[PDB]
RNA sequence: AUUUAAAUAAUAUUUUAAAAUUUAUUGAACUGUAAUGUUACAGUUGUAUGUACCAAAUAAAUAUAGUAAGAUUAUUUUAGUUGA
């Protein structure tokens, strides 16, 4: 992030960085996502019970 | 009518403490005694063999009933009590203490003159008691310590069953006709969520605040009508 | 003001005593040589109103 | 003991309006707490003093048919829930039709 | 209502004027507001400075059986003005004490008395009635005790 | 801890803007001091005004009269 | 912080060195009890710092 | 001669005390109303109360009953909320404030100190030196009593009279001093000596703020707990021995099936002056609570166990619900509104009272009904003051019109007319509540759901193939979408229509329904 | 967040911090009363806090006892 | 309060221009109604329009002119960095 990069750059100028931009800031490929909408906050408990 | 006040001593001579005192009588009888005085105890006898003794007891009872509760009420640091003893006697007396525990209490007898009215006898007894209290206070040793004890002492007039008639129940109501400069900023400072709002509502002054758009609309509608 | 402009006061006007803060801190402070230290230390004034 | 309570020995600095300001308000003739106002200047002090009466009658004195001894129309001011704005409203006395009987006339008026 | 609406109706501005105001104002709001020129803060009130004989004549015309304690200080909402010796000046609180100060300056004996009587010791009368509830608080003994 | 020099400069500027032509005039103080409070009374026009001289408002209130009424 | 609430004792400094220098120069008479009025009249202090 | 007329100094009739000015201002500032004195009960009212009958049977808690008594601001409510522990209804905290008589009505709750489970009762503080009849009834019902007193206020003739009354009734009482943290050792000696000389015995010190004495209090109650357990087991043995009579056999059946089943939480809600307190008094058969013409008569929830037609339940009365407009000005009534909402959120059935004298339910009444529907509790509507309303037919038509105009499942809410004073249709109301709970817990068949969905699809986005009822208590149906696009859910209109179809077909009339849009994966 | 609590956040913190009692949290043997005082500053502050208030009951009891002793 | 300065002086702050809004007032000779050319009804508004710009007309005003834009009067000069 901005904070980390600025702190490291301004304090340890000779700091090496090991990053793979292609897979950085992304979830793994073996992860599935499900964004469930709820009509109201009350339905969230029922949705959680259903998932369990 | 009044609850929470301490119950007065139930002695046979302490009828004044039990009886309700109209505020008018207390205002009429205002007696100031040296605050170094601590306690006043009038002691008289139920029955007296001699006629002079009976007169002395009568004047002592009258003095108690008249100027005993007022002294306590108007001093707030003097404990005044009256007691009738089931015993023959002709020399009622008064015991005066002081805030100096090392000061011997003083005893003032009742010595009626040959012939005088009850009012004059009571006034003379009150004058003698006041002079004795003043002398005792002046003779007290370590006046600085006496004043510290006075500061630390509670109020002894809390058992008085006063009856405010038209002056007002609260001190503010009773002193409404006077300006009180002896205020405390911490006590006067309102402590509520919107103290400025409530103060402006109480006293109808706008803190240089603009009028309301609803008021403007209503005024324009009325002007149209 | 009276000390700085005595010209305007031909007579010694009654001088009010300072406030409680002044009495505690300066006027009645032996360390500061407060001018009311003697008066505060006196005892007859506590003894009787006459004194 | 608890550190969230002011120590009895400690004395916090005075913060509220001073005795001078409270005395000014009292001399003007208002309660001490009346010193708590959003803003105040010379004109506002004059306005809130009360020496000047900001009231009126529905009709001029030579036209007011009703008997108003000392009652006059007065506008009361109330701040909103937020102290930002204020609304004012006029208030009138309680007019009761006095149906009296006069001994001289012997008939109800 | 124009005043409620905060409408600037002024004759020199728009030729209008509110109908609830007064046509003549003896002293403007600033003049009313300035209190130091209205009350006895520091300003002197009686400009006349009489001589010893004139002060003696004033005291002579003062009737007997009169005490300074019988003239209460007028409230703050009353003009603090000191008329001359025009009439019963002793009734006027400010003129009375101004003459008192003039007599003090001139060395003229002041027989009327003091505004307040300090009661140093406990003497007769021992019981007094004060339905105004001010004498007990103003008593010198009470003040002395509180100070101590 | 000292505030940021940028914000301090901004605030000192807001204090300076009172009198800009006079470069010799030092910036106004954050809290008024004795000299600043007394200069106004020291001026001649206020030198004649005895009611506002020598910290009249700063000093505690005067004792009110034995009898005081507001009606 | 450092609020000048009414009644606060905020004294203006008076350098003892300044007073001694005034005495040495001769603007203040040692034979008299020095007071703020004497200092003002001798002009060792200005009206700006008399609050 | 020369004197000025006596006259007030402060102008405008104001007061130099902002507290006096505040009390003059009133409601917006002092939200808490003063103590409620005992109501004036007429002889006719007493006769009618005696003539009343209990439509439900109130159950005497088998656990030891301990009641806390004393004057106002004695720490009784603080001690009660320290001892109490509700595992099933979180947020049940009795209102505690520095005012006098904050507790309006008696409350009861299960409490435990050191593994000893009992039921503790809080009662209103003494007012006018005469405890209210509800307080007397609760104290008499309670097995033991703790008389709690403060040290910042000397004992009073009211406390002396209460102690004498307890002695006359032979109530085992233990004396507690609840504000010993405000007093010092030298003063502690004197106050404890006075309490000992009172006559009861060594007064147990205690401090609610410090939570000190709880361990010591438990030791004092343990003998009572043990003897109460012995008495309970003796009674059980007697019932077993005498079961041949038949009434005792039925009692044993009740005491077995109550453990074999679970209570149903019936919560009565409404506006300030609806009459819920009167309704619960009629249901229980006497005036367990107190009903007064004052708007906010009671400030804390009350729970009463009872069995109706052999089905355990806990009838709950709430303080009342107020609109946000009023609550914002008076947060305190906002506090009691929040307390009531907390219990509504945990109730198993909700019954909303609205005064029929108004002629029809209010917009806020419909708001409360929608709120309970969203929470997911079987909601019922009851029109009170039916014996007082004039145009019964017009009122019924207005109620039906409002119900029909309601849009969500509230449109299926059933309205019943009930009168407290007369006691009309109370049995019908209880029967409807039980039926609503049964519908709430009802189950549906997957094959039936699938056939119903197929018929609906043929009769009237991404379709669905599987519909099943996942949850039981609140009926929730899971519908699976034949699409992998996670945002291609069903329209809200379509889902509302599906819910209405389910309500119409499976008789979930007064029961809310929930749907879950699921996508394959 | 609390709507109408009798205790503000500071009051709740004070009440929870004052629940601590060294007497129950530790032991104290008789010999230590003459050579050690773990609760010196905190106990002095607690006693001062108690002194801040004035209990009518205890004051009246003490006054009555003193009156009885005087005779 | 161990412990170094100083020339107490204030008033000013481009310019043109916001769909503006506010206050007060007039207009039914045009137009739109009712009445039988005339009368009555008008800007929190009368019946698309209300006198050849309907967010009308007349009079007053210099609104956060700012996060619109434009203009802005004195050649021959005399010192640091051109994307941080
Ligand atoms: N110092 C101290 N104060 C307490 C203690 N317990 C309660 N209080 C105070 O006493 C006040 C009274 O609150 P409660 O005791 O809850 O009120 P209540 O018991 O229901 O009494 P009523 O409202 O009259 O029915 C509270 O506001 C607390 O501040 C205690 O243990 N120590
Ligand atoms: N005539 C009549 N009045 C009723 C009936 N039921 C309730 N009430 C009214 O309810 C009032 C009593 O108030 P409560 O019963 O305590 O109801 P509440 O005002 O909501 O009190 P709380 O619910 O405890 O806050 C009485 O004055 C009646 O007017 C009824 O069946 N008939």
């Amino acid at each position: 992030t901005r904070k980390l990069e600025f702190v490291v750059g301004k304090k340890y100028p000779d700091a090496v960085t090991c990053i793979r931009r292609q897979r950085m800031h992304r979830p793994p490929g073996t992860l599935r996502h499900r964004f469930l909408p709820v009509e109201r906050e009350r339905e969230k408990m029922d949705t959680l019970q259903h998932l369990l | 009518p009044f609850k929470g006040l301490p119950k007065p001593k139930r002695q046979f001579g302490n009828e004044a403490a039990e009886v309700i005192w109209p505020y008018a009588l207390l205002l009429e009888r205002v007696v100031k005694v040296h605050p170094f005085t601590k306690s006043i105890y009038v002691y008289y006898a139920q029955r007296q063999s001699t006629a002079r003794g009976k007169l002395a007891a009568e004047i002592a009872r009258s003095f108690a009933r008249e100027f005993l509760i007022p002294i306590t009420f108007h001093n707030s640091q003097v404990y005044t009590e009256a007691e009738m003893l089931l015993e023959y006697s002709e020399t009622p007396w008064v015991v005066l203490h002081s805030l100096d525990n090392g000061q011997k209490p003083r005893i003032l007898p009742v010595a009626p003159v040959e012939g005088t009215p009850a009012h004059t006898a009571v006034e003379q007894l009150l004058a003698e008691v006041v002079q004795g209290c003043e002398a005792l206070g002046a003779s007290v040793a370590d006046p600085v310590t006496a004043t510290r004890v006075l500061n630390e002492r509670p109020l002894q007039n809390q058992y008085v069953r006063v009856d405010y008639q038209w002056f007002g129940d609260t001190p503010d109501e009773r002193a409404s006709h006077l300006v009180r400069w002896e205020f405390e900023p911490e006590q006067i400072e309102p402590k509520i969520r919107h103290r400025t709002r409530h103060v402006l509502d109480w006293l109808n002054y706008d803190g240089n605040l603009p009028t309301h758009r609803a008021v403007h609309v209503n005024a324009m509608r009325e002007k149209a009508r | 003001y009276q000390e700085l402009h005595p010209e305007e006061y031909p007579i010694f006007m009654d001088q009010e005593l300072p406030e409680r803060r002044g009495l505690e801190s300066l006027a009645t402070n032996p360390s500061k040589r407060g001018w009311l230290t003697r008066w505060y230390e006196d005892s007859s004034k506590y003894a009787h109103p006459a004194a | 003991f608890s550190t969230f309570a002011l120590n009895p020995e400690t004395s916090v600095a005075p913060h509220g309006p001073p005795r001078g300001l409270v005395n000014r308000y009292v001399s003007m003739g208002l309660p001490p707490w009346a010193a708590w106002c959003n803003k105040v200047n010379r004109y506002s002090l004059y306005r809130m003093s009360g020496v000047t009466q900001r009231s009126f009658l529905p009709k001029p004195p030579q036209e007011m048919d009703v008997i108003w001894l000392n009652e006059r129309v007065r506008e009361r001011v109330r701040t909103s829930r937020q102290v930002q704005n204020v609304y004012r409203q006029l208030k009138y006395p309680y007019v009761k039709t006095g149906i009296h009987y006069s001994d001289v006339l012997d008939h109800w008026v | 209502t124009p005043m409620m609406l905060n409408i600037q109706n002024m004759m020199w501005w728009n030729g209008k004027r509110n109908l609830y105001r007064a046509t003549y104002r003896e002293k403007t709001w600033y003049e009313i507001s300035r209190t130091g020129a209205f009350t006895k803060g520091r300003r002197p009130v009686m400009r006349q400075k009489y001589s010893r004989e004139a002060l003696q004549a004033a005291l002579a015309m003062v009737p007997p059986g009169f005490e300074v304690a019988d003239v209460p200080r007028p409230p703050q909402r009353i003009l603090a003005q000191s008329e001359g010796i025009v009439g019963r000046w002793y009734s006027n609180y400010w003129t009375l004490h101004s003459m008192r100060y003039q007599c003090l300056l001139a060395g003229v004996e002041w027989p009327l008395g003091e505004r307040q009587r300090p009661r140093t010791n406990y003497d007769e009368p021992f019981f007094f009635a004060d339905f105004e509830e001010s004498k007990a608080r103003r008593d010198y003994r009470s003040r002395w005790i509180n100070v101590n | 801890r000292p505030i940021e020099p940028q914000y301090q400069r901004l605030y000192m500027s807001r204090l300076r803007i009172r009198d800009h032509s006079n470069k010799l005039r030092q910036p106004m103080r954050l809290r008024a001091t004795n000299a600043d409070i007394g200069s106004g009374s020291s001026s001649i026009e206020w030198e004649r005004a005895s009611n506002r001289k020598y910290g009249a408002m700063l000093a505690p209130p005067k004792r009110q009269d034995f009898e005081f009424r507001v009606v | 912080p450092r609020n000048r609430y009414e009644g606060k004792l905020v004294f203006s400094p008076l350098r003892l060195s300044k007073l001694l220098w005034a005495i040495d120069t001769g603007r203040i008479n040692p034979n008299e009890v020095i007071t703020l009025y004497h200092l003002r009249q001798a002009n060792v202090v200005g009206e700006r710092e008399i609050v | 001669s020369f004197n000025l007329p006596r006259e007030r100094q402060i102008l405008g009739g104001l007061h130099a005390d902002w507290r006096t000015q505040m009390k003059r201002s009133g409601s917006i500032l002092n939200d808490i109303t003063p103590a409620l004195p005992d109501t004036k009960r007429t002889e006719e009212q007493r006769r009618r109360v005696a003539g009343w009958r209990p439509v439900v049977k109130l159950l005497g808690d088998q656990r030891l009953r301990i009641a806390i008594v004393g004057r106002m601001n004695s720490g009784k409510s603080s001690l009660f909320n320290l001892l109490r522990l509700e595992p099933t209804v979180p947020g049940r905290s009795n209102v505690v404030r520095d005012f006098d008589g904050i507790t309006r009505d008696s409350v009861e709750g299960q409490a435990q100190l050191e593994g000893m489970h009992f039921t503790i009762i809080d009662t209103p503080g003494m007012v006018q030196g005469r405890m209210v009849e509800e307080a007397f009834r609760t104290v008499e019902t309670a097995d033991a009593a703790i008389f709690v007193t403060a040290v910042d206020e000397d004992i009073m003739p009211e406390e002396l009279s209460l102690m004498q009354y307890l002695h006359l009734k032979h109530m085992p009482v233990v004396l507690l001093a609840n504000k010993m943290d405000l007093i010092q050792e030298e003063e502690e000696e004197a106050v404890l000596d006075r309490y000992n000389s009172l006559g009861f015995g060594n007064a147990i010190p205690f401090s609610a703020r410090r939570k000190s004495g709880l361990e010591m209090l438990a030791a004092v109650l343990e003998p009572l707990y043990h003897i109460h357990a012995m008495h309970k087991v003796e009674n059980d043995w007697d019932i077993e021995d005498l079961a041949m009579q038949g009434d005792e056999s039925a009692m044993e059946e009740i005491r077995e099936r109550n453990c074999s089943d679970r209570f149903i939480r019936i919560a009565i809600v409404g506006r300030t002056n609806s009459g819920k307190s009167s309704l619960v008094n009629r249901l229980v058969g006497f005036e367990r609570n107190r009903a007064v013409d004052e708007k906010n008569s009671t400030r804390d929830p009350v729970e009463l166990p009872c069995s109706y037609k052999g089905r355990k339940l806990k009838l709950i009365d709430t303080a009342g619900l107020a609109r946000h407009r009023y609550r914002a000005d008076r947060d305190f009534i906002g506090r009691i509104h929040g307390l009531s909402v907390n219990e509504i959120r945990f109730a198993h059935v909700v019954i909303v009272v609205f005064d029929a004298t108004e002629g029809h339910p209010n917009k806020y009444d419909m708001a409360v009904l929608h709120s309970v529907a969203a929470e997911g509790r079987p909601f019922l509507l009851c029109a009170n003051k039916w014996d007082a309303v004039l145009d019964q037919s017009a009122t019924a038509e207005a109620i039906d019109f409002k119900i029909k105009r309601q849009v969500r499942e509230v449109k299926y809410s059933n309205a019943v007319v009930v009168s407290a004073h007369t006691g009309l249709n109370l049995t019908l109301l209880m029967d409807q509540a039980l039926e609503l709970y049964d519908k709430w817990n009802k189950r549906v068949r997957r094959a039936e759901l699938t056939r119903l969905w197929r018929k609906m699809e043929k009769s009237v986005v991404a379709r669905i193939g599987r519909i099943t009822q996942v949850n039981t208590r609140p009926p929730t149906f899971l519908l699976q979408l034949q699409t992998k696009n996670d945002s291609n859910t069903l329209p809200k209109a379509l889902q509302e229509m599906m819910k209405n179809t389910l309500v119409e077909e499976f008789d979930f009339r007064g029961v809310p329904i929930r749907l879950i849009q699921e996508v394959k994966d | 967040l609390k709507l109408s609590p009798d205790r503000t956040r500071n009051e709740e913190i004070q009440d929870r911090q004052n629940a601590f009692v060294w007497s129950d949290e530790h032991i104290f043997r008789p010999h230590q009363h003459f050579t050690h005082d773990p609760c010196s500053w905190s106990r002095s502050l607690e006693q001062s806090m108690k002194k801040q208030r004035k209990l009518s009951m205890v004051e009246r009891l003490r006054s009555l006892e003193q009156r009885q002793l005087e005779e």
